[PDB]
DNA sequence: GAGAATCCCGGTGCCGAGGCCGCTCAATTGGTCGTAGACAGCTCTAGCACCGCTTAAACGCACGTACGCGCTGTCCCCCGCGTTTTAACCGCCAAGGGGATTACTCCCTAGTCTCCAGGCACGTGTCAGATATATACATCCTGTGC
DNA sequence: GCACAGGATGTATATATCTGACACGTGCCTGGAGACTAGGGAGTAATCCCCTTGGCGGTTAAAACGCGGGGGACAGCGCGTACGTGCGTTTAAGCGGTGCTAGAGCTGTCTACGACCAATTGAGCGGCCTCGGCACCGGGATTCTC
């Protein structure tokens, strides 16, 4: 028994793309970069936390990582949404 | 309720909270941290599934193949300069000419 | 004739992938040489990462993080 | 009695093989030689099917890269063919050592 | 505006240039090289501004920097402690 | 008067460069450098002057770096002359845009 | 209170060359030298350890580390010094 | 009962105790093995006192006798192994190498 | 002007990518507490700004000389193609050998209190450049005559 | 036009002074070591089943080979030109000095955010099933090309 993200990167295509198919090692090369990428943004966190001699993962941290490791139009865009999402969830406490 | 429907989101803050769980970075991860970090990973899967799907319709194609994926990552120079390192399996190659590899004249 | 196992139409057709238009004769064996020196590197960066995993065989999983280890990661085959 | 330009057909497959994406060297000359080269290191070493093609598909991608670079390199000294101090110029300017 | 991205003068890319082992230097090299200049500090200084206003100070230390070399590969010595 | 064979001079700078250790470039034009380009990103901000020494050594070891590796690139065009496409040929092949 | 090498190098040159005085500057070269390979062979040992599914870092995984990271001639010299350094650490007797 | 550390223990010069504190909270992992430390205590002396050798005889070879940064660049890029290790790094106050190539020269 | 060599369109299965049910862990909910980070306060380090004089260094102009570069005939060694052979490719059997998977048990290592000495931070005694006299002695510059 | 004598001058080498950059003896404090406890992680072992390497054999695109030719590397050679050399003329880092002053950093104190434990339910993973998108085979229009 494995974990993936199958249904969920399925519905988000579904969601922008009702037509489109999925081959198997197509959706193995998204397997694979979303989880490089999630590694390396996750270490670049935990290093600068690391480096201001704080403990805790907080979202300030992997919000100063996904500015310096995103360059630019999709790291202003990044973090424009997942300030919306993290706003949209704060609030629906 | 899942958290994943609070936040609006479609990728798993539970299991990528999990994963930064036993991720081993530090000792204490806040709650806002795994939904940020699905945000940013729902968006950059929106924008790279978009360029697919525009070059599977380019292509007249309703598959998604890697040669198509590697023909979406690289056209863009963003996203060409953050995936320089990374080869695709059975990706391909742009198809790029000099302008005097080309012979002849006019 | 093992080591030869790489054709001169191999190193054209991955010549022509590249996009050159003549190819000097002498680049061939050199060439041979390049790959016997550069899957060099990945193979000792695999097989240590077999052995220090009990296991005496390979597979997709440890060498796609040997690549990922030495900077020229390799999606698609788990990761 | 009908023979063509070089640089006709030579051109048209370089179209044909940038159009294609279906890997280049032989898959069992390329088996042989990674199971011959890793037997130096531990002998009994079974292989996975898919690493064959994990290795090839790596080797194929740094050979194109490495290919086009040193096209770079030749058509920089006002020539259409490649040579072997091409090769070591892309190499060390790559920073290969 | 001021004389700043020429104000690393035109003798000292050439110095530079002969701390490497060149002969000949053409002359209008010199603006490409200041461009060079440029583009590197840029995409240097800003990792380093970005651990700069997550420490929270508005000046920048010696370590961020640093750290900032570390970011792209060009790790540096010395001032690491 | 007597003079010397041009050239011959210039290999004696470059064994005195090369035999140096200190830095060739003045500190103040390249504070007011990194003044007026990092005042973009952010207004009003201090530095650390071994900050700026880090900045200075790092750049410096870029900048002789592919000085050497655009004099092999020139060299290897049959020149010793350096020109533009020796550098877009030498920031082509160490990869960076 | 500020932590360093500074002692135990200082006595790694005086050992073998008694003659011979340090600089504060080669000292910081040589501080941030062995604090880049400690950060290196641990973080790449941690890898490979997540790599097994072990939650434990023995001696085992680390002499795997200095076989990755460190050139193979010197890799064989540190591995020899290595095991007899934990060989005389566990005679304890 | 009084003992005296785990360096000497191992029969080392680095501190094994205070290597082992960075490994605890360097947050490497939960679980840290005893023959961890002193492994890593050996190999850490191992590559200093190389560094060290190579640093003394450059300073010998200068006939200097504290250690100038150019001591070390020269002790770490004319010796191969140290070139492939410390490929990327730069040491402050060092300078560059002393090299000519053969075209350069005046061959007439 | 011909002709292989391309794109484009019609007919063949087919086999690998979407639906569909079971349900098992694994995301989600509620209560506890201790601690690490958030805000206030105070100090001192050191970072910025400017005065003023220095001078090594840079800018600018004239020259001139080795080298960059355009052309030109020369191989001559690379490229297009028939022919054979030959080793790669595919279908499929097998078997056994090695990863996978559960379970139990030890032992090995995290967590806590005590302490004391290892390793600092911070003073002083101890060797290398620089200036200076001094005085005879060898060596060089300079005035002079035959 | 050349040899001889008088004056100047380095200079060598021994002390004295005299400053400037180093290794070594005490407070101190805090973190490493030792003893105890506890619990869960890896080690081992036994079985299961999956897959992986031979092993045929047919067959088939593909490589080795050589032959004719032709475009491209190449040494040379003229020609100009472009950067190296040099020296007058600013000049602008630079040092150092001072004056100020703001922010880095350390401590204190609170509190609020999340680790942790007991309980829950749901949803995604996986075997099974369906079927239609598309590679493939054959025929026709069309494109550079000599």
């Amino acid at each position: 028994r494995k974990e993936t993200y199958s249904s969920y990167i399925y519905k988000v295509l579904k969601q922008t793309h009702p037509d489109t198919g999925i081959s198997q090692k197509s959706m193995s090369i998204l397997n694979s970069f979303v989880n490089d990428i999630f590694e390396r943004i996750a270490t670049e966190a935990s290093k600068l936390a690391a480096y201001n001699k704080k403990s805790t993962i907080s979202a300030r941290e992997i919000q100063t990582a996904v500015r310096l490791i995103l360059p630019g139009e999709l790291a202003k865009h990044a973090v424009s949404e997942g300030t919306r999402a993290v706003t949209k969830y704060s609030s629906s406490t | 309720q899942s958290r994943s429907a609070k936040a609006g989101l479609t990728f798993p803050v539970g299991r990528v909270h999990r994963l930064l769980r036993r991720g081993n970075y530090a000792q204490r991860i806040g709650s806002g941290a795994p939904v940020y970090l699905t945000a940013v990973l729902e968006y950059l899967a929106a924008e790279i599934l978009e360029l697919a799907g525009n070059a599977a319709r380019d292509n007249k194609k309703t598959r998604i193949i890697p040669r198509h994926l590697q023909l979406a990552i690289r056209n863009d120079d963003e996203l060409n300069k953050l995936l320089g390192n990374v080869t695709i399996a059975q990706g391909g190659v742009l198809p790029n000419i000099h302008q005097n590899l080309l012979p002849k004249k006019s | 004739d093992n080591i030869q196992g790489i054709t001169k139409p191999a190193i054209r057709r991955l010549a022509r992938r590249g996009g050159v238009k003549r190819i000097s004769g002498l680049i061939y064996e050199e060439t041979r040489g390049v790959l016997k020196v550069f899957l060099e590197n990945v193979i000792r960066d695999a097989v240590t990462y077999t052995e220090h995993a009990k296991r005496k065989t390979v597979t997709a999983m440890d060498v796609v993080y040997a690549l990922k280890r030495q900077g020229r990661t390799l999606y698609g085959f788990g990761g | 009695p009908h023979r063509y330009k070089p640089g006709t057909v030579a051109l048209r497959e370089i179209r044909r093989f940038q159009k294609s994406t279906e890997l280049l060297i032989r898959k069992l000359p390329f088996q042989r030689l990674v199971r011959e080269i890793a037997q130096d290191f531990k002998t009994d070493l079974r292989f996975q099917s898919s690493a064959i093609g994990a290795l090839q598909e790596s080797v194929e991608a740094y050979l194109v890269s490495l290919f086009e670079d040193t096209n770079l390199a030749a058509i920089h000294a006002k020539r259409v063919t490649i040579q072997k101090k091409d090769i070591k110029l892309a190499r060390r300017l790559r920073g290969e050592r």
